[PDB]
């Protein structure tokens, strides 16, 4: 979730 | 070559906006000396270097064709690599930064390897278009784990390979040692997985408020 945000 | 010079150029472009922010290299200065204090001091500069890297990753040539999943599992997988080498890069361009380090809680077992791969690379001198390309074929290795499609992956890093081997023929003539020297910088690299996954199990290190970017790109 943090990761797919950020990408 | 013409699509080798545009590829080189869209690597470049994207590393050279990475930078780490003035306000933490004050800090190296500015902060209070104590274990405690140091530790937070490394701890805001590897969650930047995450930051950093997530967004050099994302403009890296086929990044966004990829499988979602695969995405993720690369960021993951290829994270303590990446950091370790741009924590490198950082260094190498410090005396103070090295006492903290040395008096921020860890662990020699930890710290002796960490110094002994930023003296290795800080001697071979390496330019920023190598550090680029490296970090990039870092990030882009088929062999972590969990990737579906690594055959795609493949694809994206051999033409950064070609271009950083072409690269050294063209800078370095009649050396084919300093491509295998840039490779063996890599095969120190890939000891810090290991190291790692030690010191997050160990005490210390685990008994600590990561940030969470630190704690979802590690897992923990
Ligand atoms: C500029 O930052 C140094 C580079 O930092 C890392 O990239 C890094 C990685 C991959 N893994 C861990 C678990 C930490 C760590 O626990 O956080 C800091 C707050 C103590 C840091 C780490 C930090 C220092 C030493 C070592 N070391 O193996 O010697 C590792």
């Amino acid at each position: 979730a943090l990761l797919r945000y950020l990408l | 070559t013409p699509d080798q010079q545009t590829l080189l150029h869209f690597i470049m472009d994207s590393y050279n906006k990475q930078r780490m922010p003035q306000e933490i290299t004050n800090k190296i200065l500015k902060e209070e000396f104590s274990a405690e204090e140091n530790f937070l001091i490394l701890t805001e500069m590897a969650t930047n270097h995450v930051q950093v890297l997530v967004e050099f990753t994302k403009k890296l040539p086929g990044f966004q064709t990829l499988d979602h999943e695969d995405q993720i599992a690369l960021l993951k997988g290829s994270a303590v690599e990446a950091m370790f080498l741009r924590s490198a890069e950082i260094f190498n361009k410090s005396d103070l930064l090295e006492e903290r380090i040395r008096n921020s809680g860890i662990s020699d077992e930890y710290i002796t390897p960490m110094f002994s791969f930023y003296k290795s690379i800080g001697e071979l001198k390496m330019t920023q278009e190598e550090y680029a390309l490296l970090t990039a074929i870092v990030i882009l290795s088929p062999d972590r784990q969990y990737i579906k499609d690594r055959e795609a992956v493949e694809k994206l890093q051999e033409p950064l390979l070609d271009v950083l081997q072409k690269l050294c023929k063209i800078h370095q003539p009649e050396n084919p040692q300093h491509f295998a020297c840039l490779l063996g910088r890599l095969t120190e690299l890939r000891t810090f997985n290991h190291h790692h996954a030690e010191m997050l199990m160990s005490w210390r290190v685990n008994d600590h408020k990561f940030t969470p970017l630190l704690c979802e790109i590690w897992d923990v």
